[PDB]
């Protein structure tokens, strides 16, 4: 609706930022980490769902709840950004295995440096899930 | 004009963290120039520089989650532990890129120059980051 011009510029600006940093690394390939188009997007997913949220308080304030507790929204946005942030510590993760293996290392302690990772994050999502 | 307040003050908190995220890193290029053209070589300049970078951009992201907390809090609370331990393990890691640092600002001695350092007698090539 009209009445949300907060949430509909926000999002729209998320997407612009996605746009140009895609035309941006298009032209040229970005500094630092290649994960910054992984970060750009995760960013742009929170605000996103941060939006989603607030027209679902809009929604309930304004238009019938179909007997859904406000919350639930909430909660699947998180989520979706956990998985999100697990997936790309993941992927960063078999970067750095692959660097590991083939550059000087073997392979036993490639995988097992993984998994050990991979506990670690898991350990932190059920911290943070908490 | 059905505009809730406090987009102006999200714009002028943008525009400072932006001019103060440019003359940090007009900071970094005038050190690594110094570095560079002092005694060190082209390298370690660059990875110094970009590691700067990162803790900047690490730094913006921990600041700026005074506006969402469903976009960094989810991620903040473990990338500060994660970083905390690491520090705490990597300690010695720090101390080294501290120490070579104070010795590319002062030059006890230069690439080429024939020392002896706690007993181990060499010409020495180029100081890196550890
Ligand atoms: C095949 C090797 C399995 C080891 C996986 C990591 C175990 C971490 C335990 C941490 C205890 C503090
Ligand atoms: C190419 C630069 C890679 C630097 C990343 C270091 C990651 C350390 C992993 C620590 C595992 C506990
Ligand atoms: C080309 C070298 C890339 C290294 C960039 C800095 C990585 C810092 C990782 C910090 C882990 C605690
Ligand atoms: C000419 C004086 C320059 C002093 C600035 C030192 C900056 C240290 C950088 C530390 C990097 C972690
Ligand atoms: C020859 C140039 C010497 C510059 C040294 C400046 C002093 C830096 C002090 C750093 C304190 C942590």
């Amino acid at each position: 609706f009209t009445n949300n011009a907060l949430n509909l510029v926000i999002i729209f600006g998320s997407c612009a930022a996605l746009i140009l940093m895609s035309f941006w690394f298009r032209r040229g390939n970005r500094k630092r980490k290649g994960f910054l188009f992984h970060a750009v997007q995760f960013l742009i997913y929170t605000i996103i769902i941060s939006a989603v949220g607030s027209i679902i308080n809009y929604v309930i304030e304004n238009y019938k709840l179909k007997f859904i507790t406000p919350g639930v929204i909430d909660f699947i946005c998180t989520s979706l950004i956990a998985v999100i942030l697990t997936i790309k510590l993941f992927l960063l993760i078999n970067q750095f295995e692959k660097q590991q293996a083939a550059k000087g290392r073997d392979i036993t302690s490639a995988r097992i440096m993984s998994r050990i990772i991979k506990i670690t994050i898991i350990v932190v999502l059920v911290l943070l899930y908490g | 004009k059905f505009i809730t307040p406090g987009v102006i003050d999200f714009i002028c908190t943008s525009l400072i963290a932006v001019i103060l995220t440019i003359k940090l890193f007009l900071l970094i290029n005038q050190f690594e120039k110094q570095q560079a053209a002092k005694g060190r070589d082209i390298t370690s300049a660059r990875i110094m520089s970009r590691i700067i970078k990162i803790t900047i951009i690490v730094v913006l992201v921990l600041l700026y989650g005074e506006h969402f907390g469903v976009q960094t809090a989810s991620v903040i609370a473990v990338l500060g532990a994660a970083g905390l331990a690491v520090g705490l393990a990597l300690q010695g890691s720090l101390s080294n890129l501290a120490a070579g640092v104070l010795l590319v600002m002062f030059r006890p001695f230069r690439a080429g120059e024939y020392v002896d350092l706690g007993g181990v007698a060499g010409t020495v090539l180029s100081v890196q980051i550890f």
